[PDB]
RNA sequence: UUAAACCGGCGUGUGGC
DNA sequence: TATCCGCTCACAATGCCACACGCGCTGCTCGGCC
DNA sequence: CGAGCAGCTACTTGTGAGCGGATA
């Protein structure tokens, strides 16, 4: 009947329902055609069905209503909405409208939105009565989110890290720098399930940019909240659309006073993939790009932004340096002083098996003290003193070697004294 | 072109060029007469047509 | 009777056969067009004929058997299938269509398909009963595929120092990067011979791109399984044909639960095929590609992927580097960070006469731990970190000299210790 | 076998004799 | 089962000349043989 | 993919013969 509710089941399900359902074998066409069909199906019975689907606007002036499982793409279960609605509410792009559809007729693609139910999460009066992204004042990261598990495992580590070099909290705009077999998808999987672990309260949305479909995999079904990815068996064109999907969407959720964290890597692929769907100007500077070609990824990476007054945005981003190239040079030179947050991933450490390959150096963090309180600074401040004697290897050393003997921050920071 | 056994034809009624074959195989005058391989159009002048 | 029992026999034995069928002497036309007369002077006898050929379907609606000779060509010995039975099973493109043929009359080109009786080994309820390509979840390499043959040859050398440098496994994408003279073909080769000797149970087929007619000869007669090649005597039309079905075929026999390896050399060759093939769209990029350009070969090495489920899509393709040019450098940088699986050929130590000269430095292997076991993972360590001097000819020295004198992994692992 | 040259059907309306 | 009587349809309407013109957009169906 | 198929004219006049026709 939903979208979803067919869509987190597997396709040999969803072609055992369809046939149960009494239809032609679905088992030939695609899983979005079993469930247009399904749908199509359950329509012709006699009754109406209730979807649900993110709103996205092109030139023309109707709505697309674009599912989750299908990686917020163009396809046969997106559902059509009339302009009417857009000129009444004023809906832009990032809405998960649920409300009532109905089958399509001959000379239609798609089902037709009837009437408006649910607009993200939230009384229809939201439409009419909210404030937009661009008005609001963006402030610095307030709370403090702990990274930390809590568990005292070997992947613990990359948490407690974190927590005692540079800690992560809402509204904050952080990039990671990285080379190439530094660890940065196990990274991304362990921060994720610590945050969603710990605490709950904070919604997850986690992006993925050109990786593998086994890393698709592996990245939908183990973390919570929508898990948006966009490999390679789409163009750059297919990449911006997803981009801006997710994009629009944070920042109406967000409108909508909620906490949303965009786990983003990396940033130089979708650069690239810009670069690939932007239009020369008939000048080339360093590294071949173009002269807007860097204001959409410059705009994506500076749309995180705190909000004091309800809801909060908050990107963890990760870059691709020594890749031989010059253009991933240069982006990262744009990009590493647009963020409001800055971590390094060495690459030396990491080739020799000792994991996290932490910056002890190079990390900081923008206006720390909004995130730390007066003896925490106390205690984060005297290790870094004590870390402070030139060291990377062995200073790794210490680093993991008093975090193997602990559980938590203040057992290690009372046991160290 | 004409199609394979259309309305319009060369296999049925004869070649639309003098002296050319529809796939342009046969183009001299030493196969004069003779048909090609996969249409089998008696190659000749349009007023066969 | 059958095609592929008539066309692994010579051109003279088919010559003597069609003469002794009393039939005018067809040493004037080609083998195929041999063949087919044959086929059609059997028909004339008064009887059927019974057929195989791999599936094709353009956008005309009706399907085209090319036969495994004739590298998956366009031929007369191609058979015909109305679109009646892709209506009725939807018999993509990859089946080897097994079953019932008759003579073609006047009017006609190809013999007609009457009935189905096999599809890709297996019922014709398979095709109406299977699950798509886009469907299934793709995850990562689980087995183990022993490379070293097992007989301490010297061409062995090859495949145990990749056992000792990184392993091969079912589902994996292999990205071999190597200058011109690095012994590309004849590692092809060792490799091949080495996984059909010691592992029958797993089906092999090899992909050559752009060689020498001599090198689809040594290649044809050498290697289990079909080897399928295009050579220059066809344009980048019929190289991207030939790509295009021996790429939906593994997808087809994957789908049937069918473990495929895929040896491919190179990517810049078909690369720059598909740029040949593809139109313009007003942009130039670096080196001279196009924006779609790269979509094609992109989804043509990201169509790897292990199946968990049943059957495998293993890939080892060769790449192409100091050309000179750019295109095949931009190519190298899109290909590097597709791969799941990448590999590193030098040629300062090729061109010493110091072969095989593995790249111990950048040789990789991702998500290694389910691809190698506990004191498994423990000895290959070890060794790599008594490797890690820096070494990179002397390092081939050490590594060529202490796998000269020993015999296999354990050999070698038990008397260094 | 070779060389040279080449490669308005219909209807309607208007007006005039 | 004859004998007009009338209903209903085919067939036709100079020859030339000169000029001009337009003989359409889009949804649906069908064809299944490069 | 092509092609097609199609939804989106009307008081002539006469002259003639073929066909009801009806009616005792
Ligand atoms: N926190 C960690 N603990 C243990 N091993 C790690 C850790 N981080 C990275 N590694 C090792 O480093 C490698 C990085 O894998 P890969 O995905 O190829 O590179 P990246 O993650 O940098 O893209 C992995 O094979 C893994 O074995
Ligand atoms: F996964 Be790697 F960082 F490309
Ligand atoms: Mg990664
Ligand atoms: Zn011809």
């Amino acid at each position: 009947m939903n979208l979803t509710e067919l869509k987190n089941t597997p396709v040999s399900e969803l072609i055992t329902l369809g046939e149960n359902m009494g239809l032609e074998n679905l088992a030939r066409m695609r899983k979005q055609d079993i469930i247009f069909a399904i749908l199509k199906q359950h329509a012709k019975s006699g009754e109406d069905i209730f979807g649900d689907g993110v709103l996205e606007i092109l030139q023309d002036g109707f709505g697309f209503l674009r599912s989750a499982d299908s990686s917020y793409l163009a396809g046969p279960d997106d559902i059509y909405v009339s302009p009417s609605q857009i000129r009444r509410f004023n809906l832009r792009t990032g809405d998960t409208i649920s409300g009532k559809i109905r089958p399509p007729k001959e000379g239609e693609r798609y089902f037709a939105l009837l009437k408006v139910n649910e607009v993200n999460f939230d009384k229809p009066e939201n439409a009419r009565n909210k404030i937009l992204f661009e008005n609001l004042t963006p402030l610095h990261a307030n709370s403090r989110l702990r990274m930390e598990r809590g568990n005292g495992s070997t992947e613990d580590l990359t948490a407690r890290v974190l927590d005692l070099a540079s800690p992560i909290g809402r509204g904050q705009r952080g990039l990671i720098v990285a080379p190439p077999k530094a660890g940065k998808t196990m990274l991304l999987q362990n921060i994720a399930q610590s945050i969603a672990y710990n605490h709950p309260d904070c919604v997850l949305m986690v992006l993925l940019i050109d990786e593998r479909p086994e890393e698709v995999t592996e990245m939908q079904r183990l973390v919570k909240g929508e898990v948006v990815a966009s490999t390679f068996d789409e163009p750059a064109s297919r990449h911006v659309q997803v981009a801006e999907m997710v994009i629009e969407k944070a920042k109406r959720l967000v409108e909508h006073k909620k906490d949303v964290i965009i786990l983003l890597d990396s940033i130089t692929r979708l650069a690239r993939a810009y670069n690939t769907v932007v239009p020369a100007s008939g000048k080339v500077l360093t590294g071949g790009v173009d002269a807007n070609a860097l204001h959409r990824p410059k705009r994506f990476f500076g749309a995180a932004r705190n909000v004091e007054e309800g809801g909060s945005l908050t990107i963890i981003a990760t870059a691709l340096i020594d890749t031989g190239s010059k253009m991933d040079e240069v982006i990262y030179e744009e990009f590493k002083g647009t963020g409001n947050m800055e971590l390094h991933l060495s690459r030396k450490i990491a080739e020799k098996r000792v994991f996290p390959a932490i910056d002890y150096n190079r990390s900081g963090t923008r206006k720390e003290e909004l995130l730390t309180t007066q003896e925490e600074l106390q205690k984060m401040w005297i290790l870094r003193k004590i870390i402070h004697p030139m060291g990377e290897i062995d200073a790794m050393e210490f680093l993991i070697n008093k975090l193997a003997m602990t559980k938590t921050n203040d057992d290690f920071f009372e046991m160290m004294k | 072109k004409p199609e394979r056994d259309g309305l319009f034809c060369a296999r049925i009624f004869g070649p639309v060029k003098d002296y050319e074959c529809l796939c342009g195989k046969y183009k001299r005058l030493k196969h004069r007469g003779v048909i090609c391989e996969k249409c089998g159009v008696e190659v000749t002048q349009t007023k066969v047509r």
